[PDB]
């Protein structure tokens, strides 16, 4: 689900979106030029989030976090498949240039 | 010149400052009207994050910008 001048960038498998803290949800984080495609592993409601151009500023808990604007400020994403940090990486060059 | 620094409750801090002024300078301006310690500040400014001991004019930070703030984890 991409729109015209947005191309892909880097597809990765095994995330899990927490709010704040959490006792998330499991499927692919796709990033790409201009959104921060998120599609879940229950396709009836599949692909939700998109992002990027919100998204505040991005940092590593321990897992990367990121503050997309009484409530929660972010929400962090954790790579239980290995695949993190060449997506920090990718994630931070595309975001700051997406002013 | 005067920038804004905008929270993320979509709160905006209209701060009073000149080029010649520093990071940290600007973390004071914040503290002596929102309460927040420089400690937990982090001025962000187009993904960028900016680092205490450099000037706006550093950063190339011009009259009416906007600075974001993000409270460390």
């Amino acid at each position: 689900l991409l729109e015209i001048n947005e191309t892909l960038v880097i597809q990765q498998r095994g995330v899990r979106v927490y709010d704040g803290e959490e006792k998330f949800d499991a499927g692919t984080l796709l990033l790409s030029t201009h959104r921060l495609i998120w599609r879940d592993q229950k396709n009836n409601e599949c692909c939700m989030a998109i992002p990027l151009s919100q998204i505040v500023f991005i940092e590593e808990q321990a897992k990367i976090v990121v503050h997309l604007h009484s409530k929660n400020s972010y929400i962090r994403l954790s790579f239980k498949e290995h695949g993190q940090i060449e997506f920090y990486r990718r994630l931070s060059e595309e975001m700051t240039q997406r002013r | 010149m005067q920038i804004f620094v905008k929270t993320l409750t979509g709160k905006t801090i209209t701060l009073e400052v000149e080029p010649s002024d520093t990071i940290e300078n600007v973390k004071a301006k914040i503290q002596d009207k929102e309460g927040i310690p420089p400690d937990q500040q982090r001025l962000i400014f187009a993904g960028k994050q900016l680092e205490d001991g450099r000037t706006l004019s550093d950063y190339n930070i011009q009259k009416e910008s906007t600075l974001h703030l993000v409270l460390r984890l």
